[PDB]
RNA sequence: GGGGGGAACCUGGGGAACUGAAACAUCUCAGUACCCAGAGGAGAGGAAAGAGAAAUCGACUCCCUGAGUAGCGGCGAGCGA
RNA sequence: UGGUGUUGGCUCUUGGUCGCGCCUGCGUAGGAUAGGUGGGAGCCUGUGAACCCCCGCCUCCGGGUGGGGGGGAGGCGCCGG
RNA sequence: GGGCCUGACUGCGAGGCCUGCAAGCCGAGCAGGGGCGAAAGCCGGGCCUAGUGAACCGGUGGUCCCGUGUGGAAGGGCCAU
């Protein structure tokens, strides 16, 4: 919990909604740190953990790519997420809501299961707050 | 018929549909019956399966 | 119980059917009716005692229109009513109809 | 101004059973008989929040037809636009 | 006899579940109170360390966490058993 | 008794037996796709005669025939059980 952590808590609405083409403008402000800092974009799927036919499996990533066409990787959990890289701090605005935006569209690419596989996904920094967005 | 001799339908198994219905014992048959018989869609002879009446 | 004295709402005459069996949408055989016989179906009257010009007013009237009473009291607001009969000043309620 | 009367007719409020189903209960008889209230020389109804397939008709009543058709129905007896 | 209408005021104890936060999770090798998977070589401090004063507490009795009064520069992880 | 096998076939069926009706029974032969046999051929359950239940209502699988202005959908028809 710390001053930056909470000097980003007054550059975040935790109760307001976003687009994906206005939630790049807003995690650069959010992302400033004396090394550099993968935004990480994380989402709640929508099927049932003990069923051995509704897992998700594969790779994508493109158009642009990771930051050091740098395929991300993407895998969810024992009782159902994702958490994958990256989108790190500039990467330029309107490049990072394009690589923003290739992305949430991959692992919806790879579905029968019961439940809307479209719950919550937050867009967060390294060292920031989340953002609600829309996917 | 009996409980223990029950009737049954053999499903073609390529086309998944009922052609003929029959009976067995299945205390010594209580495996799935399997058969080959003349599916009238299929116009031809295919494995057909035991499916609950 | 009666007539409603605002809506005129009278028991009506209605059956009471008797069925048995599982409805065809359930998969079963269908309804068969086991009984016909007649019943009544009464208003919801109640009484309903306003205060109008002085005088205890009180109407038999169906539950459904209780407020249409006190919209007939708003209403008397312009009407010569003092003096009168708790009687007389219903008629006059009741003439705001 | 009302009250009461009038053979039958009419509308409204209520409303059977025998019987038929070759037993009976849903169904039938039948919204009939009957009781009640009201109307009049008639009464009811009546100017589309309608029909229903005609891209159509055009208030209501009454007769002919549509038709024992469409349908309803312990899909029975029968009922019937 | 349940729901509901007629049928209203106040208070207390409450509960379903919706979100959110702060937390609770100890079979066994073990620094030692390991929820699930993951990102990540920096993080946490003039938004005040390390040890103390009252601790809201929970706790498989070893421990986990939080506030302020003392309180002025470390801790926590990389590494890797 | 033993090999291979699923004709305990699909689409029909001349001709009869029996017979108040409705049923019940036997059936050569043609086509489809098969089994067995070198072949003639045989195979539409079981040496035979009992081991059963008309319609009505409804379930399941097909079919994709009807679909209440039109596209659907509800519902139903047909084949099978
Ligand atoms: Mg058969
Ligand atoms: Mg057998
Ligand atoms: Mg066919
Ligand atoms: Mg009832
Ligand atoms: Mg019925
Ligand atoms: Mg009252
Ligand atoms: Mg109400
Ligand atoms: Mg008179
Ligand atoms: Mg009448
Ligand atoms: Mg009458
Ligand atoms: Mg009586
Ligand atoms: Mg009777
Ligand atoms: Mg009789
Ligand atoms: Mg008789
Ligand atoms: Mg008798
Ligand atoms: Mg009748
Ligand atoms: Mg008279
Ligand atoms: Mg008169
Ligand atoms: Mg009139
Ligand atoms: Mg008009
Ligand atoms: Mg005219
Ligand atoms: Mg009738
Ligand atoms: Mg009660
Ligand atoms: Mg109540
Ligand atoms: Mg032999
Ligand atoms: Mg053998
Ligand atoms: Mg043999
Ligand atoms: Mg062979
Ligand atoms: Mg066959
Ligand atoms: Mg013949
Ligand atoms: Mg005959
Ligand atoms: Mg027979
Ligand atoms: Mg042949
Ligand atoms: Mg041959
Ligand atoms: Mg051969
Ligand atoms: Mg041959
Ligand atoms: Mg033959
Ligand atoms: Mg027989
Ligand atoms: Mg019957
Ligand atoms: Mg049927
Ligand atoms: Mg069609
Ligand atoms: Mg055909
Ligand atoms: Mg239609
Ligand atoms: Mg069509
Ligand atoms: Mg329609
Ligand atoms: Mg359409
Ligand atoms: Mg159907
Ligand atoms: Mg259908
Ligand atoms: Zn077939």
């Amino acid at each position: 919990h710390g001053k930056r952590y909470r000097a980003l808590l007054e550059k975040v609405d935790p109760n307001k909604v976003y687009t994906i083409d206005e939630a790049a403008r807003l995690v650069k402000e959010l992302a400033t740190a004396k090394f550099d800092e993968t935004v990480e974009v994380h989402a709640k799927l929508g099927i049932d953990p003990r069923r051995s036919d509704q897992n998700v499996r594969g790779t994508v990533s493109l158009p642009h790519g990771l930051g050091k066409a740098g395929r991300i990787e993407f895998r969810n959990d024992k009782t159902g997420a994702i958490h994958a890289p990256v989108g790190k701090a500039s990467f330029p605005p309107e490049k990072l809501a394009d690589n923003i935006r290739a992305f949430i569209r991959a692992l919806e690419a790879h579905k029968g299961a019961k439940g809307t596989f479209l719950r919550s996904v937050y867009v967060t920094t390294t060292m920031g707050p989340s953002v609600r967005i829309n996917p | 018929a009996s409980e223990v001799r029950i009737k049954l339908l053999l499903e073609c198994t390529e086309c998944k549909r009922r052609n003929y219905a029959t009976e067995k014992n299945k205390r010594n048959t209580p495996n799935k019956l399997e058969l080959r018989k003349y599916c009238p869609w299929c116009r031809k002879h295919t494995v057909h399966r035991e499916v609950k009446i | 119980s009666k007539v409603c004295e605002i809506s005129g709402k009278r028991p009506i005459v209605a059956n009471s059917i008797q069925r048995r069996g599982k409805a065809k949408r359930e998969g079963g055989v269908g309804k068969k009716t086991t009984g016909i016989s007649k019943r009544r179906q009464y208003p919801n009257l109640q009484k309903v005692r306003v205060r109008v010009a002085g005088q205890e007013i009180t109407f038999r009237v169906a539950a459904s229109h209780i407020p249409k009473v006190y919209e007939l009291v708003e209403r008397a607001k312009g009407l010569k009513l003092e003096g009168l009969s708790p009687k007389e000043i219903k008629k006059e309620l009741l003439k705001l109809l």
